[PDB]
């Protein structure tokens, strides 16, 4: 009977697929390991998969994968419990820190490029024939902190070129300086571009770029985590909704 | 055991009640009140069928069926054998999936990410609710709620269908539908590019993201884009859903008949109803 | 919410890659929708178009032109009825006593073989558009692979099953009513096909598509605040949102994936439900002509 040879035979191959499946799932975050970095007893019943290797464009290496690659860098957490499945508590400031929601990973340190070998983000002002085409242009805005004091102004838009859509508000500050500001963390409105995550007295310690003119993978890092991390960790300065509308 | 990359998310925090009281992890699994919660109902409501299969006599996994109230108690409790153990496991039902969303909204603030995952969820549990505690009630009995068995929710499906002829022709069914063809021509095509541009012929480099874009620019004259792709797949999904619980919420409501029936409202519209010829 | 974009940006028309393209087959750019432009991108083309497009663009209409021009006809050329009855309408096959000929008399049959040499050209030839676009630029084939399972079906539906079991008019009418009343009715005479376990399968998958795809869907908008869909350079150097990404899954449900793994999930989710459909309906009628009897036994 073709049928029940069939329906047979196709529960086989799920078997194998979902195998081979989970096993692709594992060139990244395997072997797993003990809260204290060495490798766990049981790794499942699943094995790694046999390596793979990408061949990187703009002539930027290549990437074997699983690998040793490791954590490499410190973290300032420190267990509270001396069994496992515990909070691991932060020993300084998490958000300068880097870690928790406020975590960030050690990418390559150059900037994301397009197809065409340029850089991938361009600060408008750089971005040729680039310009807003709708909604309100944010530019020339005050940014207002969670704790709804002034944070600085929009001096300018950060565009991912061939996506051709908007990624950072670049935000200068009362030293002159600016930061980049994500753009899914802001809110741009009629007066303002309100952001929640950060009160302004986080501004300043958002991450820095080290050239004026482009951002690195791992400082996009660093500002996205660092951001995000005000979610949690600046919670006590954010004021509420009404007393949001009480400041029209 | 924690993932090569774990131990820096693992801190304090996210929990929407019972601070840190729940606040820990078992293996792979994160807990919280919500965990706690998740697995109360879940395992209520395991324990209630096992025991509605006693009831019933069997272990059958294709047999055991636990039934709703009969029209006969509307919307008012019913004997533990005659309704009263599906009540209470829908009870169990609609609070594990409700504690589960909670649960992802506590792993999303420890996280710091969004919560479009379980806003997500959230319109998989109204459209469940949609076929058993909504519908019901504005029908007034708890009756025609589908029964939980791996067998007889079909048989459901299948008589409730035929109630009204061929169910094809529920308008919003057919939305809905389109929505799950289109969604699932969607995945297909998104994982497909991804994967093509990551494994490209043998021995090149990986493409790029300009790649996909004039792959798909090439082959149809357009581009959604990365970020766009992923919404579509949202709505797309969530839209099949919306649809899904739309189509049912109106029968046996607002609609009684054949639902070929109500196509009749386009071909007896007043100025063309008698013009000759045609299909009709 | 990332759902639609606060504000848009738009720069100079992206003409796209070259590679080993013929850019004498690409058209210029369209014009620019700011509508899409909310949800995604606003450039409208450019598109390749080279033999093989105009070919199956030119079948592709063909095929519903054939179709369209039935319509008329059984509307008597009045347009107040072509609008009244454009549902009812149907471009049927030819009736079982012609088997698989070509015998059958255009206004019984014919047409309806002529409207699907038509479609059948169309679709084959736009599959090889997809693995050559695919190729000129130096990409993998899996889009054609994954339209291949779409094809499947599409072929088991009018083609191959047709053929194993005699007739033409064992395949699909052309028409919105009455291809759903081909539907209901393939179920009714073979038994009832929630008994087919393919049939099953192929629903688990749809439900599946649906599942994964807002999971995914939601994720990578989850984590659009730390460049999540950038997927490929995720891939090539995992950043904080691949990571944040997998140990959502992993604290949820117990278990991940990783950036380029979620897509592999995604194709085989998307692509198994046209695959086992296709299978659970060539075997109805040619070796299973009741699925509660076979069930049964
Ligand atoms: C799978 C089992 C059945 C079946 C069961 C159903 C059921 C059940 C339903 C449909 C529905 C649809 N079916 Mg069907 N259908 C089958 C095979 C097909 C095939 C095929 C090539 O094999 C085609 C072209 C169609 C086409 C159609 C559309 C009219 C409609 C929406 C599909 C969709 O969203 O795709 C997703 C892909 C896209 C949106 C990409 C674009 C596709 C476009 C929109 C297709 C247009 C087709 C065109 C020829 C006519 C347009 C209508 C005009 C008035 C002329 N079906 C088989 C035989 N079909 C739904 C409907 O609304 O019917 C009225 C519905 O409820
Ligand atoms: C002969 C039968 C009739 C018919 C009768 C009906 C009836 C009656 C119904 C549908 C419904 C549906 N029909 Mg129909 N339908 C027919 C033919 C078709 C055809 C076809 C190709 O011919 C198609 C494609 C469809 C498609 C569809 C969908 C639009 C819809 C199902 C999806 C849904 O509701 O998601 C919604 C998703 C859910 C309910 C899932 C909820 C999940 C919950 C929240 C969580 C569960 C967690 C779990 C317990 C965990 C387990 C343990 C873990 C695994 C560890 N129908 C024929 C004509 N149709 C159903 C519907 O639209 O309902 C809204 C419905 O009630
Ligand atoms: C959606 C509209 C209809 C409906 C129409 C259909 C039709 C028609 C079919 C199914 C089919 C299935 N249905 Mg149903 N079904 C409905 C509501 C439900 C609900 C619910 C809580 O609302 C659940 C949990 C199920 C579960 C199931 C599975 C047994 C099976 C495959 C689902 C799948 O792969 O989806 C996608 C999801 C995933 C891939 C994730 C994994 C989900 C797993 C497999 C669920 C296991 C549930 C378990 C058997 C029962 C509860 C377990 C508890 C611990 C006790 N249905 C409503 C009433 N269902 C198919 C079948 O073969 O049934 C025999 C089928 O043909
Ligand atoms: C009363 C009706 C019967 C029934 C009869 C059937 C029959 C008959 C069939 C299905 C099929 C399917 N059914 Mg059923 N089904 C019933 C009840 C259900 C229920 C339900 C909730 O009750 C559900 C959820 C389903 C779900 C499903 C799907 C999983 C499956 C179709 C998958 C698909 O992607 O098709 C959509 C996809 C395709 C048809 C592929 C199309 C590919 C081609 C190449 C497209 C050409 C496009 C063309 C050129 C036009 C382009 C225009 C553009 C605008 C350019 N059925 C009841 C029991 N079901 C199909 C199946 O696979 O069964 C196993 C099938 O044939
Ligand atoms: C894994 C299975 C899923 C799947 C996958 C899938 N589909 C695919 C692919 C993949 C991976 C492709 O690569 C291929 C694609 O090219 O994607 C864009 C495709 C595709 N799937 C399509 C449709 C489709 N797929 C479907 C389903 C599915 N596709 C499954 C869910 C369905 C249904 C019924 O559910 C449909 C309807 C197409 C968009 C596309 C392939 C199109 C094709 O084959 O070429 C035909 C060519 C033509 C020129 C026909 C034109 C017909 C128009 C209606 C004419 C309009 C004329 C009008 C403008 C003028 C006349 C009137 C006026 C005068 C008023
Ligand atoms: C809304 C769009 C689609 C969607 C989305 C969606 N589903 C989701 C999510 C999202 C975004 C999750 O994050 C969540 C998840 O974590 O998945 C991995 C989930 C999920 N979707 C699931 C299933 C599911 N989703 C479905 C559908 C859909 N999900 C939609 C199409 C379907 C169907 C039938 O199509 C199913 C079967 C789970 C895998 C998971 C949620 C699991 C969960 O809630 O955990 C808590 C509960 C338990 C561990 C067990 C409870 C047991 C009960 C008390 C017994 C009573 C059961 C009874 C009501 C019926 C049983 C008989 C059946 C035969 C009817
Ligand atoms: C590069 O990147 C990219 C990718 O990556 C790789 C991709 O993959 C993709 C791939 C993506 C695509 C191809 C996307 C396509 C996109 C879409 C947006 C398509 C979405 C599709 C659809 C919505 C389906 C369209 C098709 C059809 C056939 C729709 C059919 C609908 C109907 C027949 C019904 C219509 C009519 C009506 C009236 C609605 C009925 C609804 C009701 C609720 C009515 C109920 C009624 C009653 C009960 C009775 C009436 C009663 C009333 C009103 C009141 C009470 C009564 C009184 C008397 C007072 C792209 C593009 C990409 O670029
Ligand atoms: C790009 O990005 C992305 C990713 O990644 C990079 C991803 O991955 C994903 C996600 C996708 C995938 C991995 C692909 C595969 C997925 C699918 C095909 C989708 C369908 C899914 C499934 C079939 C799987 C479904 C599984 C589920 C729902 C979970 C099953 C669950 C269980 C068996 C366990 C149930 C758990 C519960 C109830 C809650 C948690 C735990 C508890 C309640 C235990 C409580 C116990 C106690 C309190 C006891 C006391 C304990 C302790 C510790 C205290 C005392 C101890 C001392 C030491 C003192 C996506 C979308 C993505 O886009
Ligand atoms: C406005 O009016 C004009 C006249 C201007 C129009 O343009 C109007 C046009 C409309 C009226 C068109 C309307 C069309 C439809 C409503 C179409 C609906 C079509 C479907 C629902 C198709 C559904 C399913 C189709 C299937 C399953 C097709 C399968 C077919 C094949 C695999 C083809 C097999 C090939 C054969 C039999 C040819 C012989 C064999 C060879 C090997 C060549
Ligand atoms: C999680 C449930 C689904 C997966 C269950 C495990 C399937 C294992 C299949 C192993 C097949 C191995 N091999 C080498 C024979 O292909
Ligand atoms: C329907 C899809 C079901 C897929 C189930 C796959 C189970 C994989 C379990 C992986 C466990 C990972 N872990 C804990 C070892 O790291
Ligand atoms: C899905 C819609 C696809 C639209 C494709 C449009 C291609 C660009 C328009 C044709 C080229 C026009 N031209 C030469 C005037 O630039
Ligand atoms: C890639 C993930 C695959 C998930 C497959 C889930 C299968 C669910 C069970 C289907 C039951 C089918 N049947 C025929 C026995 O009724
Ligand atoms: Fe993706």
């Amino acid at each position: 009977d073709l049928a029940s040879l069939a329906i047979y035979s196709f529960w086989i191959f799920l078997a194998g697929l979902i195998y081979y499946l989970q096993t692709e799932n594992m060139r990244e975050g395997y072997p797993l390991e003990n809260e204290d970095g060495t490798p766990a007893a049981n790794q499942g019943p699943f094995p790694l998969p046999k390596p793979k290797t990408f061949i990187l464009p703009h002539g930027r290496g290549t990437l074997t994968v699983p690998g040793p690659e490791s954590e490499d860098r410190p973290i300032a957490l420190a267990r509270t419990a001396v069994s496992e499945g515990f909070p691991h508590a932060p020993t300084g400031d998490p958000m300068k820190d880097g870690v928790g929601p406020a975590s960030w990973v050690a990418r390559r340190d150059l900037p994301e490029l397009d197809g065409h070998g340029h850089n991938k983000i361009k600060p408008m002002k750089a971005a040729a024939g680039f310009h807003v085409s709708a909604g309100k242009n944010p530019i020339g805005l005050p940014v207002r902190g969670c704790d709804l004091e002034i944070a600085g102004k929009v001096v300018d838009i950060w565009v991912d070129i061939p996506e051709q859509m908007a990624r950072f508000l670049e935000v200068e500050l009362k030293d002159g300086s600016t930061r980049l500001l994500p753009m899914q963390m802001v809110k741009v409105q009629s007066n303002r571009v309100h952001v929640n995550a950060l009160s302004s007295d986080l501004f300043a310690g958002i991450p820095t770029i080290k050239s004026p003119t482009e951002v690195t993978l791992l400082e996009e890092d660093k500002i996205c985590g660092y951001v995000a991390g005000g979610l949690m960790y600046a919670a006590p300065k954010r004021k509420s909704v009404v007393a949001a509308m009480l400041a029209e | 055991a924690l993932l090569s990359f774990e131990r820096k998310y693992r801190v304090p925090g996210g929990t929407l009640v019972g601070g840190n009281l729940f606040d820990f992890w078992v293996g792979p699994f994160y807990v919280g009140f919500f965990g706690v919660a998740t697995f109360f109902f879940a395992a209520l409501g395991i324990i209630l069928i096992a025991w509605s299969a006693v009831l019933q006599g069997t272990w059958n996994p294709q047999l055991i069926s636990v039934y709703p109230p009969a029209l006969e108690y509307g919307l008012g409790g019913a004997p533990l054998a005659k309704g009263g153990l599906w009540q209470i496991i829908t009870i169990c039902a609609t609070g594990a999936f409700v504690s589960w969303a909670l649960r992802e909204v506590e792993i999303c603030r420890k996280l710091g990410i969004g919560y479009h995952i379980p806003f997500a969820f959230a319109f998989a549990i109204l459209a469940y609710l949609t076929l058993v505690l909504f519908r019901p009630v504005m029908m007034g009995a708890w009756g025609y709620a589908f029964p939980y068995g791996i067998w007889t929710h079909l048989d459901w499906v299948s008589n409730t269908g035929y109630t009204y002829g061929n169910f094809h022709y529920n308008p919003a069914h057919m939305i809905a539908i389109s929505f799950f063809f289109t969604n699932a021509l969607a995945l297909a095509l998104h994982g497909a590019l991804v994967l093509s541009a990551a494994n490209p012929e043998k021995g090149k480099e990986m493409r790029t993201p300009n790649h996909e874009d004039t792959f798909f620019r090439d082959l149809v004259g357009y581009s959604i884009g990365t970020l766009g792709i992923h919404r579509l797949g949202l709505l797309l999904s969530l839209s099949a859903v919306f649809f899904s619980a739309l189509c049912m919420i109106i029968t046996g409501t607002i609609w009684f008949d054949q639902w070929v029936d109500w196509w009749q409202w386009w071909v007896k519209l007043p100025w063309w109803a008698n013009i000759p010829g045609g299909i009709n | 919410q990332n759902i639609f974009s606060q504000v848009q940006v738009r720069g100079p028309a992206d003409l796209g890659m070259t590679e080993d393209v013929n850019l004498a087959n690409r058209s210029g750019v369209g014009p620019f929708s700011t509508l899409l432009g909310w949800f995604g991108n606003a450039q409208l083309g450019p598109i390749y178009l080279g033999s093989l497009g105009v070919l199956s663009l030119f079948s592709g209409l063909m095929w519903f032109f054939t179709i369209g021009i039935w319509f008329w006809y059984q509307a008597g050329w009045n347009p107040a009825v072509f609008l009244r009855d454009l549902f009812f309408f149907s471009l049927e096959p030819p009736a079982p006593e012609y088997g698989l000929s070509f015998a059958a008399p255009l206004k019984e049959g014919g047409l309806w073989l002529i409207a699907s040499f038509f479609m059948f050209v169309a679709v084959w030839s736009w599959w090889g558009r997809t693995y050559l676009r695919a190729q000129a630029l130096g990409m993998g084939k899996h889009t054609a692979w994954a339209f291949l399972s779409a094809i499947w079906l599409w072929m088991v539906l009018g083609f191959i099953r047709p053929i194993l079991m005699g007739s033409w008019s064992e395949a699909v009418p052309y028409g919105i009513f009455s291809h759903l009343d081909w539907t209901n009715n393939f179920s009714l005479v073979h038994g009832n096909l929630f008994y087919n376990p393919f049939h099953g399968l192929s629903i688990a998958f749809l439900y599946g598509s649906a599942l994964l795809f807002a999971m995914h869907g939601a994720t990578i908008l989850a984590v659009s605040r730390f460049g999540g869909e950038r997927e490929l350079e995720q891939i090539a150097d995992r950043g904080t949102a691949a990571e944040r990404a997998a140990l959502f899954w992993r604290w949820t449900m117990g278990f991940n994936a990783t950036m380029e793994g979620i897509h592999r999930w995604a194709i085989w989710m998307a692509v198994l439900v046209t695959l086992t459909g296709g299978i659970g309906i060539l075997l109805s009628g040619t070796v299973v002509d009741n699925w509660y009897v076979w069930g049964q036994n």
